[PDB]
RNA sequence: CGCGGGGUGGAGCAGCCUGGUAGCUCGUCGGGCUCAUAACCCGAAGGUCGUCGGUUCAAAUCCGGCCCCCGCAACCA
RNA sequence: AGAGCGCAAGGGUAGAAGGGGGCCUGACUGCGAGGCCUGCAAGCCGAGCAGGGGCGAAAGCCGGGCCUAGUGAACCGGUGGU
RNA sequence: UCCCCCGUGCCCAUAGCGGCGUGGAACCACCCGUUCCCAUUCCGAACACGGAAGUGAAACGCGCCAGCGCCGAUGGUACUGGGCGGGCGACCGCCUGGGAGAGUAGGUCGGUGCGGGGG
């Protein structure tokens, strides 16, 4: 399933893995 | 590796070598001790359509015919470093069917 | 499910830079990623079976594959160990869940580590692939903080037609790893 | 040294592979007998020669013991001998080269080695150098 | 001391000769392995004993890699 | 420890060798007595 | 030299047979009682296991060689 | 091939005898051509045959462990059957 | 009759380590995909299946070069069936027949069967 990282910054990206709702921080768009 | 085929070397006479290409199936009658083919049923190098498991088959039946005519019958297979499953299975499997 | 952004990225980017930087003549040469590897070395889950299916399962999840297991062969006699008994976890991937993986990698682990820096440029073999380590495995998205039992290390590889570094550098680059330089 | 206890007595044949040529140095001390040469036996010779010319140049000792020589304790027929008493011997058969000088003059090493003989059980002689190697 | 020891011969070796004779089933060679393989008309057992099948003349064929191999050509 | 096998409604035994405190209690292998042919062999 | 026994914290002994994990006592150290010391009470430190090589996953431990200690034996002439 | 092949050493061995998984019990009974070794006794190898059974598609292998040590004539008696 | 390939046996390194170059329509491998047969103690990496594009890089096939591996005479020794002599001994020498190892010149990036595809 598309995992969408919804991470708290501005970014939210479709990869695949475990739950799309994948609730992160700080990733790579900041 | 080639454990099988030495194994078969020592058995008796009239190897099959039974080489395959990845959609060419090759099969050879050699009798060991002197070196030397006798029913050599190609695949895709002979005249066979295209269809690697049925064309097996057919080129099976192919030796079948070209052997029985020389007098032999010897089953003295070789499975040449392949699993006996797919291709190489419809080989001896219409070569023994009749 | 062959579709991604990593994907994309290797063939309509790095693909034809790689014909710039050095100049290819065939498309079976330009280095081609093709196999990540991780590993765990985990003498500490000898004395409990019940730790070790928790990182396998773990890493199930990460590396959205399926895990496996190696034990030791010699005799560590100095850390309780012997010949054919304990453990030590690996699990390789490659084609799609590869690609997956790799997304996660530099878009939310790296970025979320302990005062990330980047990856060390030395840690090629010389030849034309690379090995990283990496402590907190939690720093992957679908881990939850309120269930890892233990902060179990682990440390990982990827494989690529590459000889020589320089074009391993170049291609990891542009494949979006950002090389602590 | 280093391997294990006791070694066969063995004969000494042919004077063949104990035999070589001047390998190193200027000159050279070349046996014309066979026989076993002790640990002492070199040491004798080897101090001897350092001490005639104080401060001398290099001595080359080609030669080397390790067969345990072996002996009883004035009694019977138990057992192999307890050996060892007088060390270990070297195999050294006419032709051979023990000693060889270098980096030194000419009545130095003459000498030098003329007195080596007398430590030395065996009949020796002394040779210069020539050329004789192995070329072209 | 401590020594005096030693199993009795176990007499191994070449038994039968090229250019000999033999019946059904003559141990042509005992040996400690591997020294000499079977071949043609020629079984081994345990003790890896070399032994004829058939009945003709012994024949060696050494062959580098593979090895030296005994076998009894047939004839009557 | 010395073993011997018996057979199944049946009089016959047979040369054997099983394990003291080693993995082996039972001993449930076939066999062939002298009477017909083939049949389970017990412990005992 | 032939036979047997043993080298272990500073002293004297255990642990070895049936291998992992150094134990007791006195002494030494810090502290307390006393005017002071001893005794007594509290806590702690200290072992390359004679020495070299070997066997094992691993040797104080098993095996083999050398140095030292102890006990027995060395007779018929 | 300097490792491994349970344990000494040797010869042998990855063109498996070495490591793994599947099924499974030939660690069978009744025999035995012809041999090595040999004073005697004893030891050692074994094709092939029959019954019947395991693995394999099958050619085929299996009459215990890569092998050479792990043992005791005869007498006297024990237990179960015929 | 002759040349390049695919299989497969023989000689058992003069046929390999390697550096370079060549070959793709045809043969061969890689490559596409994983529904079916079947599978990886985890992965279609391999084992298996249905097959279009692309390549000839990998690997393999064919040639070139002697830096390593490898093969290595000729001459003369060492040693020795048999015969004989000298020393006190450690040992040494002669007639006859036999004769390496080492080293030197030198030689090698293979030869050869049968069956099959193409010209
Ligand atoms: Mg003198
Ligand atoms: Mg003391
Ligand atoms: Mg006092
Ligand atoms: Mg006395
Ligand atoms: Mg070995
Ligand atoms: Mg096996
Ligand atoms: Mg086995
Ligand atoms: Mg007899
Ligand atoms: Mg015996
Ligand atoms: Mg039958
Ligand atoms: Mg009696
Ligand atoms: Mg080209
Ligand atoms: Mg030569």
């Amino acid at each position: 399933v598309p995992a969408r990282i919804i991470c708290g910054c501005g970014n939210v990206i479709e990869t695949y893995s475990t739950k799309p709702e994948i609730y992160v921080e700080v990733c790579s768009k900041c | 590796k080639f454990r099988v085929r030495n194994r078969i070397k020592r058995t008796g006479r009239l190897r099959l070598s039974v080489f395959r290409s990845l959609k060419h199936i090759y099969a050879q009658i050699i009798d060991d001790e002197k070196g030397v083919t006798l029913v050599s049923a190609s695949s895709l190098a002979l005249k066979l359509k295209g269809n690697k498991t049925e064309v097996a088959r057919q080129v099976g039946r192919a030796l079948a015919e070209k052997a029985l005519a020389l007098g032999i019958k010897q089953v003295a297979f070789d499975r040449g470093p392949y699993k006996y499953h797919g291709r190489v299975k419809a080989l001896a499997e219409g070569a023994r069917e009749g | 499910p062959l579709d991604l952004a990593l994907k994309r990225k290797y063939y309509e980017e790095v693909r034809p830079e790689l014909i710039r930087r050095f100049g290819y003549q065939n498309v079976w040469e330009v280095p081609r990623l093709e196999k990540v590897v991780i590993n765990q070395g985990l003498g500490e889950a000898k004395e409990d079976a019940r730790i070790l299916e928790k990182a396998a399962q773990e890493l199930a999840l990460i590396t959205g594959q399926k895990p496996a297991v190696t034990r030791a062969k010699k005799s560590i006699s100095n850390f309780k160990l012997r010949k054919g008994m304990p453990i030590g976890l690996r699990v390789t991937l490659r084609r799609d869940r590869m690609w997956i993986f790799l997304e996660k990698l530099l878009n939310v682990a790296l970025p979320r580590i302990r005062d990330f820096r980047g990856l060390n440029p030395n840690s090629f073999d010389g030849r034309g692939n690379y090995n990283l380590g990496l402590r907190e495995q939690l720093i992957f998205p679908e881990i939850t903080y309120d269930m890892v039992d233990a902060l179990r290390g682990m440390d990982i590889a990827v494989v690529t037609t590459a000889e020589t570094d320089e074009e391993a550098r170049a291609l990891l680059e542009l494949l979006g790893f950002p090389f602590r330089k | 040294r280093m391997k294990y206890r006791k070694q066969q007595r063995g004969r000494l044949k042919g004077a063949t592979k104990g035999g070589d040529y001047v390998a190193f140095g200027d000159f050279g001390l070349v046996a014309l007998e066979p026989a076993w040469i002790t640990a002492q036996q070199i040491e004798a010779a080897r101090v001897a020669m350092v001490r005639h010319f104080r401060r001398g140049g290099k001595i080359f000792i080609r030669i080397f013991p390790d067969k345990p020589y072996t002996k009883k304790p004035l009694e019977v027929r138990m057992g192999k001998g307890k050996g060892n008493v007088e060390g270990y011997v070297a195999v050294v058969k006419p032709g051979r080269v023990m000693f060889e000088v270098a980096g030194v003059t000419e009545e130095q090493a003459m000498e030098a080695l003329r007195i080596a003989g007398h430590k030395l059980p065996i009949k020796t002689k002394i040779v210069r150098r020539d050329a004789y190697d192995e070329a072209q | 001391t401590k020594n005096g020891r030693d199993s009795q011969a176990k007499r191994l070796g070449v038994k039968r000769y090229e250019g000999q004779v033999v019946r059904a089933g003559n141990i042509l060679v005992r040996q400690r392995g591997t020294r000499f393989k079977p071949g043609k008309n020629v079984g081994m057992g345990r003790d890896f004993t070399l032994f004829a099948l058939v009945d003709g003349v012994v024949e060696f064929q050494d062959r580098g890699r593979l090895g030296r191999y005994v076998h009894v050509r047939p004839l009557a | 420890l010395l073993l011997e096998c018996t057979e199944c409604k049946r009089r016959n035994y047979a040369t054997e060798k099983n394990k003291r405190n080693t993995p082996n209690k039972l001993e449930l292998r076939k066999y062939c007595p002298w009477c017909r042919k083939h049949t389970v062999h017990r412990e005992v």
